[PDB]
Parts: structure tokens; C-alpha cells; sequence
């Protein structure tokens, strides 16, 4: 009757430390729709993140996406936090260039 | 363009 | 060269949080060019694609008046389903809706569609007809016989093949430059070793537009779809797509695979190997 969400979290350009990119994470097959997002630095929470419209693919599992402005380097460390109901605490899936 | 949906 | 115009509607029961909200966002492929939220505070400005603009104030006003009465409909079927299926008015429920129509580079109608889904079940659908219908359950032949009664097939089929036809039709001459420009993907093969003994071979696809796209390993020529890890395709924010498929091999065999990639952006379909 429920089903949890897939994470991705990924750039929307190549990233090159140092060049201004946009952090996605897009969270999909869920379901209900009921969900929270969250982008993370350094693991605190990112003020001001946008998302998409609530919308669903034709299994009629939900998905969104949420982003938002950032400029990769060495050193920080990104990651994003999801909350639904099919998860007994929050998940957190780091950023890794390579994926 | 959007379509009148029926009740169910 | 085929193109669709699908609305995805969500409505959502909320008890103590007031009437159900109800959101419809229309696409013509996978560009969005409308949204109607009920919660939104400031309608407009709910975004409407650009090649919307210039269709003019009758037709959003039009388009408004019908996601209002939407709204409406759904939330009085949320109420009716929620009898059908015995329950309580404390939990939350979702009502979904997938219409619109298909058609061809000559833009004619392949199909239409208008089907629903309750609490993330198949519900009720029309049928490829546009005359009948498929209900899935005892509570959905309620939906079925009421339909029938009022000879909404028939209204719906209207629809499908002349208003959503005739339409799509128009964005698509209106929005040409982008609705029908097929982006290719940009495609490279990246290399991570796990141990000593093996390493992932990652063939990457970005930029790419419409969505659809086919990603897949061989290995001397067979294809690997046991052994391929296939994340979903994932959107960029720019309106293009991503997508990219793994492959674990043993050291020093990585020339034995090879990488494939269909695309409706492409000349030709590509074949790519690890370049180190
Ligand atoms: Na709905």
C-alpha cells in the first residue's frame, strides 16, 4: 500500500570545483505523496531550496524535484534528507561526483 | 488544454 | 517524431488540515506547460510555459475556470470513494488522474487515455475504445455504471479526439523550437575500480531530450541486463535528462564491453568503450 522513495543526488552540470552548478536531488516511485526534502552542506540544512510540482509517473508513483544554486569544491560536503512514511528515520544520501 | 473531469 | 499531452492530476484528503488539495500540472512530453495547485497563494502567477503566453487571457481564463471545477469534482469523489471502500474520514486518501491524447509526426491520434488510481491502486479506466470501460474492483463498477448512465465515454471521447488533438496540435506548431528539437545525449564511459581484482565501468548520458532513452552494456557482443546497474532517467532542471548504466568487470578485461545508446536526438545510435 506504500511505497518509498528512490534518491538521487547529482549536479545538473559537469562539476568543476570552484564553477557556480545546481545540486539536485530527485526523489521518485513513492508513495503516498506525503514527503520532505531536504539539501544539505556540510550537513546543515540549505535555506530556500525550490522543488518541482508535485507530479507521477505512469505507475502513478510520485516524484520531485528539489535543487538549488551551488559552487562544488574539495572540501564541502553535500548531501540530501528525506522523510516519508515507509521510513523509520531520515535517509541521507551524500553527493558523489561519479554518480 | 484541460478536460471537465466527471464525478466518480 | 510522435508527441503526447498528458495531465497528471493529485488530489489529497487531509482531515484537520482542511479541504483536499488538488493539483493538475499538463505536459506536452516531458516539457510542463501548466500548473494549478489549489494551495497556491497567488493565482496567477502559477506558471504557464512561454509559448502559453501567447494564446492570451480568454484561454487562461478558460483553463482556470476548468482546474476549479476539478478541484470541485475531486474532492466530492475523494468523499464519494471513501464510501465505496467502507472508510473512516480519519485517514488521508489520494485520488489520480492520467488523461490526454497521443499522436504521430503527421499529427494524427494514436490513442487517447483517462484512467484513475485510488490510494495507488488501479481504479477505473476508458479503454482504448474511448467507448468502454475497465473498473477494477466492486467499488470502481459504482464509478462504471454511473458513467455509463450519463454517457461520459462519450464526452470523454470528445475530448480525446477533438479538443486534446487540436490543441496539442497548436503547442506543438506554437513551441516548435523546443517541443519538437531533440537534444542527444552527451555520452562518455568512466571507470572505477572496486579492489584489484574488478572495477565499474559507468557509461554516462547527459542533456538529452525528450526522456526516452536506451542505455546498454554487451559484453563480446551480449547484453548484460542481469549483471547492469540502470538508475531511473533523472531530470537536469534545464528540461533536459541523465541517465547512466554500470557494469562490473574484471581487471584488464574492459575492452570486452561496450556501451549503447539510442536516442531520438542522435543521427545514429552510438557504441562506446572505456577510453583510458
Ligand atoms: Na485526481
Amino acid at each position: 500500500i506504500q511505497r518509498t522513495p528512490k534518491i538521487q543526488v547529482y549536479s545538473r552540470h559537469p562539476a568543476e570545483n570552484g564553477k557556480s552548478n545546481f545540486l539536485n536531488c530527485y526523489v521518485s516511485g513513492f508513495h503516498p505523496s506525503d514527503i520532505e526534502v531536504d539539501l544539505l552542506k556540510n550537513g546543515e540544512r540549505i535555506e530556500k531550496v525550490e522543488h518541482s510540482d508535485l507530479s507521477f509517473s505512469k505507475d502513478w508513483s510520485f516524484y520531485l524535484l528539489y535543487y538549488t544554486e551551488f559552487t562544488p569544491t574539495e572540501k564541502d560536503e553535500y548531501a540530501c534528507r528525506v522523510n516519508h512514511v515507509t521510513l523509520s528515520q531520515p535517509k541521507i544520501v551524500k553527493w558523489d561526483r561519479d554518480m | 488544454r484541460a478536460k471537465f473531469k466527471q464525478l466518480l | 517524431g510522435s508527441h503526447s499531452m498528458r495531465y497528471f492530476d493529485t488530489a489529497m484528503s487531509r482531515p484537520g488540515r482542511g479541504e483536499p488539495r488538488f493539483i493538475s500540472v499538463g505536459y506536452v512530453d516531458d516539457t510542463q506547460f501548466v500548473r494549478f495547485d489549489s494551495d497556491a497563494a497567488s493565482p496567477r502567477e502559477e506558471p504557464r510555459a512561454p509559448w502559453i503566453e501567447q494564446e492570451g487571457p480568454e484561454y487562461w481564463d478558460r483553463n482556470t475556470q476548468i482546474f476549479k471545477t476539478n478541484t470541485q469534482t475531486d474532492r466530492e469523489s475523494l468523499r464519494n470513494l471513501r464510501g465505496y471502500y467502507n472508510q473512516s474520514e480519519a485517514g488521508s486518501h489520494t485520488l489520480q488522474s492520467m488523461y490526454g491524447c497521443d499522436v504521430g509526426p503527421d499529427g494524427r491520434l494514436l490513442r487517447g487515455h483517462n484512467q484513475y488510481a485510488y490510494d495507488g491502486k488501479d481504479y477505473i479506466a476508458l479503454n482504448e475504445d474511448l467507448r468502454s470501460w475497465t473498473a477494477a474492483d466492486t467499488a470502481a463498477q459504482i464509478t462504471q455504471r454511473k458513467w455509463e448512465a450519463a454517457r461520459v465515454a462519450e464526452q470523454d471521447r470528445a475530448y480525446l479526439e477533438g479538443t486534446c488533438v487540436e490543441w496539442l496540435r497548436r503547442y506543438l506548431e506554437n513551441g516548435k523550437d523546443t517541443l519538437e528539437r531533440a537534444d542527444p545525449p552527451k555520452t562518455h564511459v568512466t571507470h572505477h575500480p572496486i579492489s584489484d581484482h574488478e572495477a565499474t565501468l559507468r557509461c554516462w548520458a547527459l542533456g538529452f531530450y525528450p526522456a526516452e532513452i536506451t542505455l546498454t552494456w554487451q559484453r563480446d557482443g551480449e547484453d548484460q541486463t542481469q549483471d547492469t546497474e540502470l538508475v531511473e532517467t533523472r531530470p537536469a532542471g534545464d528540461r533536459t535528462f541523465q541517465k547512466w548504466a554500470a557494469v562490473v568487470v574484471p581487471s584488464g578485461e574492459e575492452q570486452r564491453y561496450t556501451c549503447h545508446v539510442q536516442h531520438e536526438g542522435l543521427p545514429k545510435p552510438l557504441t562506446l568503450r572505456w577510453e583510458p
